[PDB]
């Protein structure tokens, strides 16, 4: 029975297995049928040998194979699948693999195994889907996730079938994108996946001469450079950026090259196709700094190609027009600061101060603390209701506005070098330690003004509450204590109040310099070259394709003949360095 | 160029030709003495537009036990050829009964192809006079059309495995609906 | 402010913002305004901006500096 050839398959005993092809053939039963399988899963014999080994030698598999001819359902038997979601859509060549079983992985690719067979299910899905190991989905993907060189090898250069390195899964990913996937920034991980990736990558290159594998993109339209930026996997996109290969005739599939050298001073091009501004495809620099959401993007700046290239934006834009965008809002203040204030001349600026509003919103509708400038945006607009009516309070709604205005400032000081560290600071403070402490101290000021209410014995908590914020100024009379039915309780507490409010705020600003600024210090650099970034791409986004095209950093340079013959023009961006060690 | 994999499912009442369907797309060649109840676990390569397609063809049967577990074959599913029998007027009327409701409960959003099979038999003399028995008559194209507007069809052909009369054209249209992405979602939540 | 009140007119209201900022002088610029309702939240707000930028600086200046 079903259990009883599990048990032998589990031992290895091929002796056992005799006289199973006669019981077979007698009640012409096959070994996909639904008995001997697994309800379960749907685990068909094969497996069951496969995970079981003994000094990875396993006795019954040829047994099992030869029966499995014998009765004619062969390709069922190794096309069979799990159904279960746990391990949905699994395979013997998947066990194969996973085990290091060189020789039965060739035996299967012998015998007609499928080697696209997807696996799907959910424990083959990434971290955040719930499963635990992801690999592509893939036979090929599979063996160059795990280190298994000789099976990817055996797999591509199988003379039965081969395996297309193209190949791409469900979610559209291919053996490369796989790679950049499981890769993480431990030493030999990197080491290991960048021996992979280039063997890979040579591999195709030879397999397929006028096609490009990184080329090729997944459903969601990433290539491995660009996920590699996005999810934060460092090492393998330090690698992929800095690829150098010796050989002839994989020389296009590298990207820095050696123009020339005069002793100490060497000068090496860089590649940035799809690594720079105003282009239509998507920027690795941009989506490394617009959403990212990784740990890791302080360090992914440093790379050699990566940090130079923002200077030379810096040269065009960055120290030159940063003036400009400042003025805008210099000008624009000065225009609304004439509202409270030649009539007809007066009136053309009055509606130009409107204009302004609304030119301000224009461009932030646009753009989507950029919410506290859509609330500036916000207020502007009741004004121009209420003037047409007459109504007396758009002053209020244009007091917030002004106030609010006069603040953003601090933003274009940001943007400045020499301010840009106090600025983050402030907001820092203003949205970390600043606001929760004033969340915190409003409620706390309600409620003894409760108290104070009551020892006194709604107006009367009104001039209480504002006789008591000129009592904290100290401007204003104890008006209040005069009127109190217990002041001897009241006068201990209104000074121990004014302690605890104020304690617990001084506090604020030994909590604000070490728990909240304290990582804030160490990271200021990083956080300041990452806020001068995110303002220098908002320049070049905002400048249309011909202002972008006048600028375009770097030198375009023919690399040199292609296959074609026509030399291949990647727009390059050469790089200074100068070593005195070696020749 | 790069060959893509799409999963093609076929869903019908038993004895309506579905296996030998896949069958003669499969081989070419029409058993006439061994049938098996289920073809499985094969992927047929075919070209339509430009395009290399690998055709991975599930089979559902329900005689026994396999009715539990014909669910389990529907996640993942590419393109759903519904089949019935042109020769057995009973198969039409099932399919918006019972089979649409269970192929939109597990797998909504995909498309499909009503397909009635055997286009011979309705012209048999012998299946004519039994039909006749019961005031009844092979299943017209006429109502074949109307059902495949009426329950959303992507497409309806006919087939007819003895002759191999246009098995490569029925599948040829089905991988071509299956190459379709759908439309994005709609009223998708925020 | 100025406009919450509703070239002197102003000089009177700085000097007398100045005396305030100390606390030494009396409120009369709230006596004449025509919203004070807005002024009085504000008033104290842009007292705590003041201090609050200038509290940061204090601590900008020792890790920063
Ligand atoms: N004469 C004739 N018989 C057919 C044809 N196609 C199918 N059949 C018959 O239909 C029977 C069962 O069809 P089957 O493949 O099992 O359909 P399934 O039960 O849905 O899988 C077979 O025994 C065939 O003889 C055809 O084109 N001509
Ligand atoms: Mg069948």
């Amino acid at each position: 029975n079903r259990p009883i050839l599990f048990d032998i398959v589990s031992r290895g005993s091929t002796a056992d297995l005799d006289g199973l092809l006669p019981f077979l053939l007698t009640h012409k039963k096959r070994l996909t049928d639904e008995e001997f399988r697994e309800p379960s899963t749907g685990k068909t014999c094969l497996p069951k040998a496969l995970l079981n080994l003994s000094n990875g030698r396993n006795d019954t598999i040829p047994v099992l194979l030869d029966i499995a001819e014998r009765t004619g359902n062969m390709r069922e038997f190794i096309n069979s699948p799990f159904r279960d979601i746990y391990y949905r859509g699994q395979t013997a060549l998947h066990i194969a693999i996973e085990r290091r079983c060189k020789h039965y992985v060739e035996l299967l690719v012998a015998q007609g195994a499928d080697v696209h067979a997807q696996a799907r299910g959910r424990f083959f899905q990434p971290k955040d889907e719930g499963g635990y190991f992801y690999f592509g989905e893939l036979p090929l993907s599979l063996a160059a996730c795990t280190n298994q060189p000789h099976i990817v090898n055996y797999l591509t250069e199988n003379p039965h079938k081969k395996a297309d390195m193209r190949r791409q899964d469900s979610r559209g990913n291919t053996v490369l994108h796989a790679l950049v996937a499981i890769a993480d920034n431990t030493r030999e991980n990197t080491k290991f996946v960048t021996k992979m990736y280039d063997l890979l990558l040579l591999k195709c290159a030879r397999l397929f001469p006028d096609s490009n594998l990184e080329a090729v993109l997944n459903n969601d339209g990433l290539s491995p450079l660009m996920m590699a930026a996005k999810t934060g996997k460092i090492g393998i996109f330090q690698h992929i950026i800095r690829r150098e290969v010796t050989d002839e005739d994989t020389r296009h599939l590298s990207r820095k090259f050696k123009d020339w050298a005069y002793g100490p001073v060497y000068s090496s091009l860089y590649d940035l196709s799809s690594l720079d501004t105003c282009g239509e495809e998507a920027s690795v620099l941009e989506i490394l700094v617009y959403n990212s959401k990784i740990e890791n993007r302080h360090e992914m700046l440093a790379v050699e190609p990566i940090n130079e290239l923002l200077r030379d934006k810096w040269r065009k834009f960055g120290a030159v027009s940063f003036y400009i965008n400042v003025v805008s809002y210099l000008c624009a203040m000065v225009i609304f600061t004439l509202t409270a204030y030649v009539d007809y001349l007066r009136l053309a600026g009055e509606v130009i101060t409107l204009f302004t509003g609304v030119l301000f919103f224009f461009t932030n509708i646009k753009d989507l603390f950029q919410l506290l400038y859509f609330i500036y945006s916000v207020l502007v607009i009741v004004s121009a209701a209420l003037y047409l009516a007459g109504i007396e309070a758009y002053l209020a709604v244009m007091v917030f506005a002004l106030v609010l205005g006069w603040m953003n400032a601090l933003y274009f000081t940001r943007g400045l070098k020499l301010t840009g560290t106090y600025s983050i600071m402030i907001q820092k403070i203003l949205f970390k330690d600043l606001f929760r402490f004033l969340l915190v101290y409003l409620l706390f000021m309600i409620g003894y003004a409760s108290a104070l209410v009551s020892l006194l014995n709604s107006e009367t908590f009104s001039t209480f509450l504002l006789d008591l914020f000129k009592l904290t100024i100290g401007m204003g009379d104890l008006e209040m204590l005069s009127s109190t039915k217990y002041p001897v309780v009241f006068i201990i507490l209104l000074v121990t109040y004014i302690i605890l409010t104020f304690v617990l705020l001084l506090n604020m600003l030994i909590a604000l310099m070490g728990e909240t600024v304290g990582q804030v210090s160490k990271e200021s650099k990083h956080i300041w070259k990452l806020q001068w970034a995110t303002t220098i791409l908002d320049i070049e986004r905002s400048f249309p394709v011909f202002l972008r095209k006048a600028f375009r950093s770097g030198e375009m340079v023919t690399v040199g003949k292609s296959s074609d013959g026509t030399p291949d023009r990647r727009w390059c961006f050469r790089v200074d360095e100068v070593n005195w060690s070696h020749w | 160029m790069a060959a893509i994999r799409k999963k093609l499912v076929i869903v019908g009442d038993g004895a309506c030709g579905k296996t030998c369907l896949l069958i003669v797309f499969s081989k070419d060649q029409f058993p006439e003495v061994y049938v098996p109840t289920v073809f499985e676990n094969y992927v047929a390569d075919i070209e339509v537009d430009g395009k290399q397609v690998e055709l991975a063809l599930w089979d559902t049967a329900g005689q026994e036990d396999y009715d539990r577990l014909r669910p389990l074959s529907y996640p993942d599913t590419d393109v759903i050829l519904m089949c019935f029998s042109i020769d057995s007027p009973d198969s039409l009327e099932n399919i918006p009964e019972k089979w649409t409701p269970e192929v939109k409960h597990f797998c909504p959003n995909v498309p499909i192809i009503l397909v009635g099979n055997k286009k011979d038999l309705r012209n048999d003399e012998h299946t004519r006079r039994e039909l006749a028995k019961m005031k009844q008559e092979p299943v017209k194209p006429e109502e074949g059309r109307d059902m495949a507007n009426r329950i959303g069809a992507f497409g309806y052909m006919e087939c007819s495995a003895k002759t191999k009369d246009g098995v490569r054209e029925v599948f040829e249209m089905a991988t071509r609906a299956a190459l379709q992405a759908r439309r994005g979602k709609k009223k998708s939540g925020c």
